[PDB]
């Protein structure tokens, strides 16, 4: 789900996750064709905000086809706890929100790689499985 | 409606006469407890070898 | 706790393959083993661990890290106990003590005033059911972090059932100090005859 | 936020601390099982959602739905999640006997062909529109409050609330179809 | 003399005047704090939603594209969605496992861009005055009521919230004209 | 583990793993043969729960030997924070635990699941 | 990073990444024409930390020409809470480190350890059917 | 094994005879009669979709 | 987070629904118990058997 | 009548906290405020390149 | 509707008991004060060298 691909275009794109931070967006144009010719968007010179959820792009898409938006939480902590003061609820709301993004982008990230090899490795283990031990348990 | 009382302190200890004639601050059972004279129950001091 | 003894962990610190330390706690008995039981290890800020059954065979335990060269509490955990008795609508004037015996009544609410209190718990059984609640010291928003909470408020719970078969208790085994002050309760009634 | 909606949002620990602040009471922080109102609040809600469901919207019926037979000995089961079975447009007899689909008519459980008939399922209360989640957590409130906690001034603005809400439902269910009338007429 | 408030916010003017209806004091800030403000703000929050989906003019937006992703086909059902139909014929769609579901067809294998009708949610501090003021008055009745009983904080916020459902609306009916006489025209 | 297998042709099925929430569990049915007829079931039409740790199926297993069970963590929070309420230990072990069980997960179960098909075959 | 390999015949190491315990580190030796040679080693009779940040040996051989050093977090609570305790705020970043150090991990050796054992799958069904 | 209103109706007049002969409570009272009355009316409106009872039917000449 | 039951039954669901009216809790089983399980049993037979017999388009047979 | 004008380094219209109602005098209008700016409803856009007229209502001391 | 109340006179010191089994004569703390018996509190006289 943080991960999002849409045709190219338009002028007007939507996000559809939550998020912490307004730098923890990037947007990216996509060649399918040749994958070494990918660049990476900065805010206030190609793209601006309009509200929470919605942009608007401001450059030339030429020569591309994709337009990709993901998350990339930091990993550097947020809040910091000292001997002598006041526990209050907020602190430990970000706490808590932080690691749980980062846990999502973690395996949403992995099971990408992992499933292609996963199946693959399935499948043929059972065709082999079947096809030699019938095969040959019919023989005998 | 509703209604309502409330018990201004418990110091009385346990009793075993019918709860029909028991007054307002006696209770059932009472282990390891100390009724003080202005801060109602407490826990019993510790001991020192 | 019980049975208090102060104890310093000699310079001896664990040893580098594990760096797990021992304490031989016979040394603070006056070279004895002590009684079996249970027994807790609290340290000069509060945070205790809890070793096992301590036999007359055996004074010598392990701890997690390096410690060395600090101060020690050690002793037991014992146990309060408070049983109330029935709710009943009960008048009195000094004169004499009278209790409404006709009717039938249902309890909704309960409450609980306290002072100086750390930890507690209550429970209630109505017919096969046991239900606990826990209260622990201040509420969200007034502590401080790196002390122990000891403070003061009020509490709120459910109580539901019969009037006559609905009991309430009140358990502590932990080690800091309590203080009840007052309670109360809310009912339903219903009659079916006038009285007098 | 203190802006905009908060994030990761869980409806039915939402739906739980507003009906116990009818009785006036904070939040209860976690939605255990260990408490005691927090089982009795769980069976109205439950009970008060598949009442509402059943009466049946303009979202909800399925004009053309098929059934399928068994293959071994024909029949046909009845699941737990249906709430209404009927025909399109003609009488129909059928109701549960035993498990299975029954036909007064014919007075048998052999169906041997599959069928197209009129059904009405259930979904879960997070995936309902915004107006009856509302409706539902008043009307629950409205009998945990009469049924174990007697307060008479909680009452007497939750009806109120009720009719300004049910006036609204309204208006939402008849804006969806535009119900035209003089359709299907056209002559010289 | 004119008054002019020190560090001024949107949110806690609304939270301090919700807290004068029972009659205590005014606030610094919503970091720390008592219970009330807890209280406060879920019925705030709630108040917001309801009354921002009944729908109105500066919401309604009759043109609206949607569009599918490249892997597999779907559109996802955001939270912050309020309302969903057609402009002039009927409409069925709803909200299965958090995806956009049509009941004609039984299915959610949406393939080219759909254009609908819908209302989304806009923050408080971006709306017009009289509907914060209707907003604050109801959030104000509930939080009075289910809280503390007054007999005499009541029976004048009944009396305010009706004057301004009537301000309300007469500042709907001037915005859009709506002539009846229109597109009707011959000799 | 995260994964578990079971031969086919019973009524009755133990939970051994933990969870926080009854809806994280799923159930499956496993063709050995072919890969493609797999299918998954639905909690109510198919099984019930009885107790916290075992489950009762209400479907014929006709043409299928392996049952499989495995865990799937959601994404919504379990415990939230607001003044004035009373903090217990649970509450920041369920916090902690949440997010542990994400990750854990997440790394675990397709190597796993690969381990088994390797040394099955 | 989260894995790292160093060539064998030196008599000190250091270690690169963050821990959170003694135990979670991993030493083992590789032969790189043999797949299968690798052994993994444990402590005490083979190394000793001399510096949180130093690692020294007990015994090599000559057959391994590389060694391997990499992280392996638990999966159980670090931190206990109790009630009638102090808290500190040690623990509570403690906590939060334990699940961030697991992601990095994973991200990094599920791939590798999935292709492993989808080609040893392979060659199984390989040599099952030919023989 | 019978249909889901019919069931909520005969509960909610269990219930009313079962506080009205044992317990007598004045709130727990007048909200039962409206939830009967509103049981009621859905039960007759969900019996009345069941059959379709034209009038007009078996009448047909020139 | 759907509120999956625990060992659902009908009968038993019933009879808590109508035990609730008091304001009691709940119970596991109705092997054994006290006289309220006792007594509404009879009024929901009673009940149950009145209603059935109105007659109504799905019981009929002609 | 009323006149608004644009800034010069992008195109936008700021909302100021002093107005009170935005309308146009006769016809129908779809304005309102996103992001402390001026939004049309109609075309969708926060961009204006050309001054315009409205009629609005501003707020006065109270002596 | 309002409800009200009055304390005649303040006589009584300073009390360390619960604030629910008080009277209405004993405050908290009092420091350099003294009670006549018909003029109320006053503030105690100075010295002289």
């Amino acid at each position: 789900s943080t991960i999002t691909q849409f045709p190219s275009g338009n002028t007007q794109y939507r996000i559809e996750f939550d998020y912490l931070a307004r730098t923890f967006v990037v947007v990216t144009l996509v060649n399918s064709s040749n994958p070494t010719l990918n660049r990476v968007l900065e805010v206030g010179r190609d793209y601006r905000f309009l509200n929470p959820t919605m942009i608007e792009m401001l450059v030339d898409q030429s020569g591309f086809d994709i337009v990709r938006i993901h998350r990339q939480t930091g990993t550097d902590l947020v809040v910091d706890f000292r001997n002598g003061s006041v526990l209050t609820a907020s602190d430990l709301t970000n706490s808590e929100l932080q690691a749980i993004h980062i846990a999502e982008e973690g395996r949403d990230q992995t099971v990408d790689l992992a499933k292609e090899y996963a199946d693959a490795a399935g499948s043929s283990a059972g065709n082999a499985k079947d096809s030699e031990d019938e095969a040959r348990r019919i023989a005998e | 409606p509703l209604i309502t009382q409330s018990i201004k302190n418990l110091k009385g200890g346990i009793s075993q006469q019918p709860d029909i004639l028991r007054f307002s601050d006696q209770g059932e059972s009472q282990v390891n407890c100390w009724s003080s004279e202005s801060d109602g129950l407490q826990k019993r001091p510790p001991t020192v070898f | 706790i019980d049975s208090k003894v102060s104890m310093v962990i000699p310079i001896g610190s664990y040893n580098a393959d594990t760096y797990k330390t021992t304490v031989d706690i016979g040394a603070a008995y006056g070279g004895n083993a002590p009684s079996p039981g249970r027994y807790y290890l609290i340290d000069s800020q509060g945070a205790y661990v809890d070793l096992g059954d301590l036999t007359s065979i055996s004074t010598v335990i392990t701890l997690n890290g390096d410690w060395s060269g600090r101060t020690v509490f050690i002793g037991r955990p014992y146990l309060m106990s408070y049983k109330f008795s029935r709710f009943l609508i009960k008048i009195e004037d000094d004169s004499g003590t009278q209790s409404e015996d006709t009717g039938r009544l249902q309890l909704r609410r309960a409450w609980v005033n306290y002072k100086d209190t750390g930890a507690l718990r209550l429970i209630v059984r109505n017919g096969e059911r046991e239900f606990v609640n826990t209260f622990n010291g201040y509420t969200l928003g007034q502590q401080t972090i790196g002390t122990t909470n000891i403070g003061d408020g009020q509490y709120r719970f459910a109580m539901n059932g019969n009037a006559l078969t609905t009991s309430l208790t009140l358990e502590s085994n932990y080690p800091t100090p309590v203080s009840i002050v007052g309670c109360g309760w809310e009912a339903s009634y219903a009659k079916k005859a006038r009285s007098v | 936020m203190a802006q905009y909606i908060p994030l990761n949002a869980n409806d039915d620990l939402d739906a739980i601390n507003d009906m116990l602040a009818a009785i006036g009471e904070p939040a209860v922080l976690q939605l255990d099982e260990g408490n005691a109102d927090v089982s009795n609040a769980q069976r109205i809600l439950h009970r008060v959602n598949r009442q509402v469901q059943a009466k049946g919207w303009n979202f909800n019926i399925n004009e053309a739905a098929v059934l399928t037979p068994d293959v071994q000995d024909n029949r046909i089961r009845f699941l737990p999640s249906y709430l209404r079975v009927m025909t399109a447009g003609a009488t129909s007899y059928y109701s549960n006997m035993g498990g299975y689909l029954y036909d007064l008519s014919t007075q048998s459980t052999t169906f041997t062909d599959p069928i197209t008939v009129e059904l009405v399922e259930m979904k879960p209360f997070s995936e309902m529109p915004v107006v009856f989640r509302d409706y539902i957590v008043t009307k629950a409130s409205r009998e945990f409050n009469a049924k174990f906690f007697g307060s008479p001034e909680s009452e007497l603005y939750l009806r109120e609330q009720e009719a300004e809400l049910y006036q609204q439902v309204m208006e939402y269910e008849m804006d969806t179809g535009r119900y035209n009338m003089m359709s299907d007429i056209g002559r010289d």
